[PDB]
């Protein structure tokens, strides 16, 4: 129940990769290469915060 | 009378059926390698499986 425990806790950060955030989409390139440079500034800023 | 096409695209949404209009490049196995496959992108060695 530590090993466990500890285990979770490393599957659940990798699981916030792959999540939206309020932004278009998880995968980051998308957004490097579908927007303009300020719309992409405040996509990419909804997935760093 | 004119044969007026009015041509449009979308990418960017999804995967792409209509590829390979240029020529690709070689495989490079066992190094820290660029790849660029149809709809999948990203940096990584290529070993085999």
């Amino acid at each position: 129940d530590v090993v466990n425990q500890n285990a979770q806790a490393l599957n659940t950060l990798v699981k916030q990769l792959s999540s939206n955030f309020g932004a278009i989409s998880s995968v980051l390139n998308d957004i490097l290469s579908r927007l303009d440079k300020v719309e992409a500034e405040v996509q990419i800023d909804r997935l760093i915060t | 009378p004119y044969r007026v096409v009015v041509l449009s695209f979308e990418l960017l949404h999804a995967p792409a059926t209509v590829c390979g209009p240029k020529k690709s490049t070689n495989l490079v196995k066992n190094k820290c390698v660029n790849f660029n496959f149809n709809g999948l992108t990203g940096t990584g060695v290529l070993t085999e499986s």
